[PDB]
């Protein structure tokens, strides 16, 4: 026979081995595949459909779940206010943990890329008005009014000529890193008669092309 | 604004009521062609007509091997929030669906393929749900009407 | 870096526990070879709709306290549609059809690949029988030795079709995927105010 | 020497391996083979011949076990009336465990494919008649008389020109899949004088050239 | 799908027990080597009439419960024309001319293959003495072990010839295929009227 | 209609009466010929005379090792549902054979080459069977005589 | 080092092998052959007179 020797790290029992086995059933001949649509070949196109957040989780609405996919406008509010704010990290708790991206990040530990943030008008079609949707840095401070929030960046959105608006978050990590986007009143909510006095905007969030993640985690 | 899913004559329905408390419809395919007027596709037109001065906003999605749970027509969801089945309704926009929004646009249409394990043989479901209910004021009509069309393709 | 780590095929690796089997001083096990057995590995896999894969079995068999005594074993696979063994010594553990294995317990434990035995394409989970294993001590007489033993299940060559919402709430039957309707539980976690970052 | 390892698996014994082995005489010249005809070399080969069926297995016949290969006709039976029926399984238990096609299906568990059923007549020579093949669809209903087995697929079998009819069952399946084919009387069975009044019909039964089967168990 | 899984050398696989044997505390045993030694193996062997192949074999051995001792063990194979050993030290254990293999308990089981060793082209079941096996202890003196073992057996390079009718009846004696006059029981399953589907 | 088995002067034997309550008979080769008038073929000729107001039907079939088992001119079979072997009647039709029915054809040949393991060496044996019983009426012939003509070729 | 597996058949002794083994004195020459007459190559040669 051929000499051999028998190096350390024998009869031990990995759980990550790329280990060819014997088949149980050689002779058998197993069911040819067919052509069966929505093929998933990578987790990141799951993480790339816009789903709705829940950015209204208050106490009170925890026995009736449904009004925790859109928050309210009205015309009571005044001027420069702020409506709602909320944090842009999908791996702790809060409004991203009905996402698809915020799910399927807690089976891994660090992530990092570029989100984008759709909003949506399910208003009067008579009704016109104005927000401010503005994004502070990491790092930096919540804002106290309109002003020092416009000097950031932040983009006008009149919902009486459009009726989606898109944001960008340029870069997340982790290894704070918090992201909070404000939803300031640009001006006040005008109707005419005969149209309904309150409407609602339902968030949705999806991940762009260059958002990767490693070091999977189990639950 | 022509989606299909996945990359790949007009029977019409009875109108269902879109009241200021509904929940949801959902109905079952192919058994809602079973007794009016196996492989093959489909193509879905859902409609709805509504004034300028009413609100709301409708999801209606495709769901393949959409099972339940104990807790032509159609039925009536009872929790919408879990869609009685354990999944939620934030995430259901992984599935081919469209946005039924009342202040822009008055129609969706979804393009089915075929989809099973066996070529030849309940295969999806399509839910709507009202996501933002409707409001209105006095005087106004109080239930707008919901209207299902569906035409098959290539049956075999 | 690269989008290697987010593929389908490493996310089904890294083989856990899906069984644990004691056997104290009957002599005979029949355990049903199931996915759904624990928390895990079932929300994983009611991700997608049709799974396409082959299995990769390991037992590793001792003593309920560490140590290892000379016994002979036997791993008894019975094929979808075969009768089980219903006692020590029926007439099914003789069977040449029912592939089997002979190890020791001071033996490196065995490595058994379990192919695509599905009459369809793919595994449905919403609407398969892969299979069942069957365990015992050869003899005609009682060994005087406590026997416990885990097995460690890898899934090869993963394909996923049709994505699926993850399940939000917690399971109580293990046939349909059914839920508590006295209270419905929130996915999120809830603050006091909207405007309270 | 070589570095080497031992990978979890060895030293257990599989008793479906590809293993060669060291043979036990190596300086033995084994017989060369001759040419022998009648080589079987796959198990199709005999599942495709026309073997007879045992459609009249009756509780009488048990003793007598040479009458349930033939099943009678006579002249007393009426028109648009029933002869017999009998499932179209090889696996299950009934007429089709006198066949070879049916015994070795036995040694699997899924098979599909489509058969082929060929009847004989036995009669004089101066007898005439016809008789009715129906097959009905799986998953359909036993038909009640003569005028809707027509309306499926069947065959008008005269036995006054021909001898014998095939009738080809299109696909059977096993993962109910009954494919029951039925015998009616289309016209009555008219003799002359000295001819004998009953006569005898011999079914056999085959499979076609895409009859496969897998998941060899052991009976 | 393919006609793989019908082929003739796949329906003789996957190798099943043949034998057993019981070594209590004379010391030697002598288990002539024949294939109709089960009701399995002999109305699969019936199918044909000329069959050529060779033989595989493997020895587990164990005690008669589960465990193993450190004892060294002969396994002399007898060819044909060979006489057989008649007591524990009979001079037929040190003949050159019968090849055996000595392997221990605490060892993984011996693997022999034994080649087709008949005179004519074919074995014939309808009108071949294949071999026959001799075990023992090594040593002079009584091994104070209940010793039992079990003998599986492969068949490879599988050529058949003349298909014949399939046995129906159960047997009676393993020399000829006869079967009893009293009742003749029927193949198929009887019913109460030919029109009852 | 000429068949061959497994696709690869003139000797009369004795004539058989087909009574009404036969059973069947069957003859060994190359027994049959080793009184009258080793490697080499055969060419048998089963031929039987009947009128066209008789009906039955033969089957004639080439055995080769057929042993018997324990309860020139043949043998008659006790039970021929197990051919006095264990095998049945039913599956005999794997073996080259051939059909004589009475409605039709009156003749019935089959060549039968050399089939053995060792070239130079009883071989194979012939099962005459009535599957399906003779009837008539009263006044005709009771008997239907059946003759076996076997012819050998080249033979070594 | 490479993934090995032991197969059934191992640390057994077979007495008609063909096993290639390590020679006692590796540094031996052993003495060169030279032509003897009446060289018997098979068995046949002395049953054919």
């Amino acid at each position: 026979g051929i000499p051999t020797e028998l190096k350390p790290g024998t009869n031990q029992f990995l759980t990550t081995d790329d280990g060819v086995s014997a088949p149980i059933l050689p002779g058998f001949h197993p069911t040819p595949p067919i052509h069966i649509p929505g093929e998933v070949r990578n987790l990141l196109e799951i993480c790339r459909v816009e789903t709705i957040l829940e950015v209204n989780n208050l106490k009170t609405n925890e026995t009736t779940p449904m009004q925790r996919l859109c928050f309210p406008v009205s015309v009571q509010s005044k001027t420069g206010e702020l409506c709602a704010a909320f944090r842009a990290d999908p791996g702790r708790d809060g409004p991203w943990q009905s996402t698809i991206l915020g799910q399927l990040c807690r089976y891994y530990t660090q992530w990092s890329g570029s989100l984008e943030v759709t909003f949506m008008f399910a208003g009067s079609f008579m009704a016109t008005g104005k927000m401010l949707i503005a994004y502070t840095p990491p790092g930096g401070s919540v804002p106290a009014d309109r002003i020092t929030a416009m000097l950031g960046t932040h983009v006008i959105w009149d919902f009486g000529l459009q009726s989606s608006v898109t944001l960008v978050v340029p870069w997340i990590s982790n290894t704070y890193t918090t992201g909070i986007i404000t939803i300031w009143y640009q001006t006040n909510y005008v109707v005419p008669i005969g149209a309904p006095t309150t409407a609602y905007i339902v968030a949705l969030a999806a991940a762009q092309d260059n958002f990767t993640m490693k070091l999977c985690k189990d639950t | 604004n022509i989606v299909i899913a996945y990359g790949e004559r007009f029977f019409t329905l009875d109108t269902k009521s879109w009241a200021k408390d509904s929940k949801g419809w959902y109905w079952k395919f192919p058994d809602v062609l079973t007794e009016v007027g196996y492989r093959s596709g489909f193509c879905v037109h859902v409609q709805c007509n509504a004034s300028k001065f009413h609100q709301g906003a409708l999801l209606v999605a495709v769901l393949p091997e959409y099972v339940l749970g104990t807790i032509q027509v159609g039925a009536v969801l009872t929790h919408p929030y879990v869609l009685d089945a354990g999944i939620p309704l934030s995430q259901l926009t992984v599935c081919p669906h469209q946005w039924i929004n009342l202040r822009t646009n008055n129609c969706a249409t979804i393009i089915v393929p075929y989809m099973n394990t066996v070529p030849f043989d309940c295969n999806f479901g399509l839910l709507v749900i009202p996501v933002v209910p409707l409001d209105f004021n006095a005087g106004a009509t109080s239930e707008i009407p919901i209207t299902v069309t569906i035409a098959p393709m290539c049956a075999e | 870096h690269s989008t290697q780590e987010t593929a389908i095929g490493n996310f089904f690796s890294r083989a856990g526990l899906v069984s644990i089997i004691t056997m104290p001083t009957d002599g005979y096990a029949n355990w049903d070879i199931d996915l759904m057995g624990y928390a895990q590995l079932r929300r994983k896999c009611e991700l997608f709709t049709y799974m396409r894969f082959d299995a990769e079995f390991t037992f590793v068999v001792a003593k309920p306290n560490g140590e290892l005594v000379p016994q002979l074993l036997q791993y008894m696979y019975v094929p979808p549609g075969a009768p089980k063994p219903t006692s020590r010594d029926s007439f099914a553990w003789q069977t040449a059809t029912n592939p089997s294995v002979f190890v020791k317990m001071t033996d490196p434990p065995a490595q058994v690949s379990v192919p695509f035995m599905s009459p369809a394409s793919a595994y449905q989970w919403f609407y398969n029988m892969m299979g069942t294993f069957s365990i015992r001590t050869v003899g005609t007489k009682k060994s005087p030795h406590s026997i416990t033993l885990r097995v460690y299940m890898r899934i090869k060559h993963v394909r996923a079709w049709i994505p699926r919402p993850l399940r939000n709430q917690p399971y109580l039957f293990k046939t349909n995927p059914n839920y508590k309707g006295n209270d419905i539980k929130c996915t999120s976690t809830s603050r006091d105010k909207i405007t309270t970052l």
